[PDB]
């Protein structure tokens, strides 16, 4: 796990980091790996959230205060953030 | 209030190069 | 280059802009950083906060948006994604 | 209302490739 | 006098190719600089990333994004020209 | 049967071992068009795809490769081109 960017909370960092980690377990589309990984957050920590999966694009977004993640894990890289 | 974030993936630099045999 | 619009739930109109956008964008910057980022605030001014935008080859996503406001398309090789929440 | 969006970049398919010269 | 080998790619981009290739042979000498006219070209053209091979003599392996590679020879010139990032 | 590097954007061990690679194909084939397949194929396996190589005695060439891996060099009278992108 190495993260990029980060405006959140420790715990959650943490627990972004966790729920990616079984998203790759359990999937292994890009497509799939965000999907449950927004789901997951948006369960958790209600709407409305947004999640990007993959090696190669850019972005730029508008996120609430405390709640913007981008990391890797491995080779692939992960935008969460909430907005709405 | 709302911040903004600029995040991309990692470049990989890329250099072009010529070369040519010799006669 | 060729506009190739995959998925759209937008106007007509606003998909054109969109692309009209795209491809001011692609002729301004070659990095999809600043590509993503020029789209994105465009878009902001023009119909309001607010928007999000993404610029790569090789990415998958899972987002929600207001309705009639989202376009997923190509310009070239280059996937755009973009849409308000 | 909202809506969900899933939607993914299209897979590059890479393919290789032999090529030889003509006997000059 | 353009004879195609082997190619995947489309008609109009192969068109384009050997149109390319008969500019660059006109104008240099140099194989590499020819090389170097259609690569340039066909990276602005048709987005990067373009590599291209240009002499009487070689033999090659390497790999291609799909409908983007050409082989071919002009006279008795050998260019391969292929897209790979 | 000797080396000669006329450009690299290359670590030395690479270097090395891009020479070393092509001794052996030279060894085992005699088809350019095998030979450059044999290294393309070995630098794949050993050091991530996407690789690819030029085996000749006249030819031209215009490239983009990743930052530390390209090497063009000579194997007595022939020439050797080897580069990674994508």
């Amino acid at each position: 796990a190495v993260i990029k960017n980060a405006d959140m909370s420790d715990d959650m960092q943490q627990d972004a980091i966790d729920c990616a980690t079984q998203a790759l377990e359990k999937y292994n589309i890009e497509k799939d790996i965000a999907a449950y990984i927004k789901k997951e957050f948006d369960k958790k920590y209600n709407p409305t959230w947004h999640c990007i999966v993959g090696r190669n694009f850019g972005s730029y977004v508008t996120h609430e205060t405390k709640h913007f993640i981008y990391f890797y894990l491995g080779q692939v890289a992960i935008l969460l953030f909430k907005s709405g | 209030f709302m911040q903004h974030a600029n995040v991309a993936t990692d470049q990989v630099v890329m250099k072009s190069v010529e070369c040519q045999t010799e006669p």
